[PDB]
């Protein structure tokens, strides 16, 4: 039959049939397959500005001061983890580099990291692909949107509904300002953590 | 708590205190090398206590066969602790068995790590590192210390 | 569903590993060769397979000439030849394959050897995994007038990971450690230039 | 019986799909090629299948030269080859076939590859449905010195079609969406001189 | 044995065989035989005329108009689905074109599109196979005819017995003259349907 | 009634109507673009009301993938109505699930047609058209209305 | 096109002659027919 001789090679003889290898141990902690990696929250990039290269460890966190004004935008980005941006720095993005199609949910979680004296409010609103920006708090509020306050919980996690592969647009924005009482540092940063739901699946395999 | 992995190991070791300033890059300890045939897990415990009006976020996590690019009980300084001073970003190491120290929140993290090696039996050897790294700069107003300590408690558990 | 994405897929369909030329050669078994495997491969720490090799000859220029070839496999513990006429291609302890040029390829697999129970990508303490050595030569006393190039093929099979560690940015420096450029750090994303977009 | 006219037996007996000469070349897959298929495939409106490739390679005038191949296939996703000595020819994520010319043709299947449930021969909307590329080359660093022409025989197995549409009668104009000459539009019957015979 | 490293074309290694390929859905409307096809029924082009290729949009229906006399002949065709003519335009007669071998019978479908007002009486005739078209009426009555009235029924199916592959002519002829009311319309359409039976059959493949 | 291809899906929108003149040679609509993810049926509706000294025929059918050789609620006009405007001949346009306006007979017709598409779910894409084809050409005598019109009535059916 | 979003009935005298709406409610700025 034709289709003999040929080698393809997404397709033995042992040299060695005397030999017998070592058996093995119980090494703790064994993946059986790569989601188990893609669930676990790593730190998102979300200062990617222009002048954080020379000095590339402030580019975590991104900061909230009195000085800014309520109800003003404070930080806005994506949530395409194939797309180049703030999501090459996590383990998910990475991986997804390997694969072709991929979809499923997303959560990403934030992390007050300011003093224990400050209080105030912010509103994270999520858009779904399709639309535009909001231009205000008010226009917003109407979409879906999580109230956090960080005086009395420290950690807000914001789940993504659906994602496949035009992009969901997030958005940070200022409910309050800023309060802080007389003795206590002006300035707080916020640390955002992202990880991939139960869902998550990837098809094709590529090579980056 | 956190276990390590989820797989249980089968005094009371204080070491130096380490001194946190506005403007350090992380530390590091080599096991078992830091308490100087062997075979034993360990149960680590770092404590961070600092004012309700401090600020900052650590970032306390283990790396076994962790390579760089013999401290001893002193420990070390990192000098590039956005590569981790090894090539691997910072920004993943939270694959790794880790925990917060957020000065907000709680001030205490204690890690379980059992024994991780391809033999069953091992001085030359160290198994595993112990980082911590402020990913959030510490921060406070004029007059209050200056300097934040931290300590790091170590027991063996299922020495052999 | 979720098979796509397991561990033995992502181990498999063998590719190029290296090509040597011979206008008697030696090379010695290196998964951390071409910087596209190394990376894929530095992910876990631990790893347990066996491989299978494939062999494709052919002079330059393409066209193939009945010509007799010898591949010989050194273990870890034996003396490598030093010469065309030396008494490790005649030992019998470290096997050999004979095959013509104008034939399908030789295809062999090899366990996994190895006295520990698995691969070590990361070491830290001081002196241990070496697979073995492959060497090549054109069978005959006299010198053979044709000129060979070969490029070897390798596959993984019935692959085990553990203990999985973050991945790499920074570009490679040597094959053997990581030791990277530590004066130019290149950051793992792109740039904005205000956030707010 | 009326087993003979089915809808597995209506798209068999694999036929020539294209011929590709080289005096590197590459060879996008599209069934909507010779109006032949063309005609019989628009048929329908949604149609599952997969393919079975064969290639019969030999230089012109018909002798058989023994020569080194190198097949190579390109998922829809991938950056397909630019030159001789590029690296997609050696990244191993795109699977590729090795054979000499002087040996049985090459025969490789390909799964029904498609994020979708089933092609679309008829898109309505604005931006779908590619099926990968091949690549051929001769393997060597240096030039070939014989000229090569293959011919690439497709076949078409476990055929689904859904939602029949009328036939087409005039001829085509573009390879990829049905703009006619609406000028000279071509009756479907001949004519008779009166309505009586 | 003989018959080796050949490749015959009417007669495999996969290339991806990680890939898992799309589940499939129900898609509405599947055509397990290309019979089901054929047996709906499609307009026929009997006024297949020299002069109508400028404007083929009146090549679908023939006149009858108050003009003719009574007795006389309107309209005639063969019943030879693969032959050039009236056929070619039906669906069955384009899928016979794929095929060399067929049997089976066929049934013929006429559609009176007239006023409503317009009575009168048509004469279908078919004469089987082998013979002559009749030259009168009267002689065309004594064979195989239907009796087609437009004043009380639209449509009228007739039904050919049996075709095969000196060929069976159809006539249609006016049994009475077209009586109309005043005020009106003088001239009506007729349009032909054809479709295949329930043991029609086709052998062997063909490529047009 | 017909349902297309004997499966059921699972308010009264009334499109402008359109004049049905002596010279007219077709209309076709677009959807679900005329009622302007998506998941849902149609029941398609279509009356014609003429007096009985009129004469003609009409032929409304369905084609799931239209594609041409976005009208709106307005509609179009095909330009070349014997090849369908798309190359395909209007001969054998019956394959498609239709029906017959036959003013001599019954002047209203309804055709379901349930959601057709590769993927369960879905803007810019538009599923099926329909087109109504006058092939049979009109007449009348002198003096009678010289414009009959044709109403078009959309009712989603299983939307979601 | 307007009015028939809103509460409208679809009359033709070839089949009915006569057809009646009810007006939902009144009492005593006023609806419009």
């Amino acid at each position: 039959k034709p289709g003999t001789n040929q080698f393809l090679t997404t397709d033995s003889a042992p040299i060695l049939p005397g030999f017998h290898p070592t058996p093995p141990i119980h090494i703790p902690g064994e993946v059986h397959n790569l989601l188990e990696i893609c669930r676990v929250e790593t730190i998102l990039e979300v200062n990617n500005l222009k002048t954080n290269e020379t000095t590339p460890m402030q580019r975590l966190c991104f900061p909230v001061s009195v000085q800014s004004k309520t109800g003003e935008l404070c930080a806005a980005f994506r949530a395409d983890p194939g797309r180049d941006g703030p999501w090459q720095s996590t383990i998910l993005g990475q991986l997804c580099r390997y694969y072709t199609q991929w979809s499923g949910s997303l959560e990403v979680t934030f992390m007050f990291a300011g003093s224990f004296m400050a209080t105030g409010k912010m509103l994270i609103a999520y858009t779904p692909p399709g639309g535009n920006v909001p231009a205000d708090r008010i226009t917003a509020m109407l979409g879906t949107h999580v109230i956090w306050d960080f005086g009395l919980q420290s950690s807000v996690t914001l789940v993504v509904p659906w994602i496949s592969n035009t992009t969901g647009i997030i958005t940070i924005w200022y409910q309050t300002n800023y309060v802080v009482p007389i003795g206590a540092p002006t300035t707080a940063y916020i640390v955002a953590l992202a990880a991939a739901q139960d869902n998550f699946t990837m098809k094709l395999c590529k090579d980056t | 708590i956190v276990i390590a992995y989820g797989e249980w190991p089968e005094r009371f070791f204080t070491l130096d205190t380490k001194s946190w300033a506005k403007d350090s890059k992380g530390w590091y300890w080599k096991f078992p090398d830091v308490l100087t045939l062997y075979r034993s897990g360990f149960c680590v415990h770092v404590q961070c206590n600092a004012s309700k009006f401090h600020q900052g976020a650590l970032l306390v996590a283990v790396l076994p066969e962790y390579v760089l690019g013999q401290p001893g009980q002193v420990g070390a300084v990192l000098t590039h602790p956005y590569v981790l001073d090894a090539g691997i970003p910072l920004s993943q190491l939270t694959v790794c068995p880790h925990q917060w120290i957020n000065l907000r929140t709680n001030n205490c993290a204690t890690i379980i790590v059992p024994y991780m090696n391809t033999v069953p039996f091992d001085l030359n050897h160290c198994n595993f590192g112990l980082l911590v790294i402020p990913v959030v700069p510490l921060d406070f107003n004029a007059g209050a210390t200056s300097e934040i300590p931290i300590t790091v408690t170590i027991a063996p558990m299922c020495a052999e | 569903s979720t098979q796509e994405t397991a561990i033995g897929n992502f181990f498999s369909r063998a590719g190029l590993v290296s090509i040597i030329t011979m206008p008697y050669v030696n090379w010695d078994i290196d998964l951390m060769g071409y910087a596209q495997l190394r990376r894929k491969c530095e992910l876990f720490t631990y790893m347990r397979f066996d491989a299978e090799f494939t062999f494709v000859v052919a002079k330059p220029n393409g066209v193939l000439v009945p010509q007799l070839l010898q591949y010989m496999y050194v273990p870890p513990g034996a003396p490598k030849p030093t010469s065309r006429d030396s008494f490790a291609w005649q030992t019998a302890t470290n096997p050999s394959v004979f095959v013509k040029m104008t034939d399908p390829p030789a295809q062999v697999s090899v366990p996994f050897m190895s006295p520990a129970s698995a691969y070590q990508w990361f070491y830290d303490g001081y002196p241990n995994n070496m697979m073995g050595t492959f060497s090549i030569r054109t069978v005959g006393t006299e010198k053979s007038p044709h000129s060979i190039t070969l490029r070897v093929y390798m596959r993984i099979k019935h692959v085990r990971a553990w203990i999985p560690r973050p991945l790499r940015n920074q570009p490679y420096l040597f094959k053997t450690n990581p030791n990277y450029k530590g004066n130019d750090i290149k950051c793992t994303s792109t740039s904005r230039d205000k956030i707010t977009t």
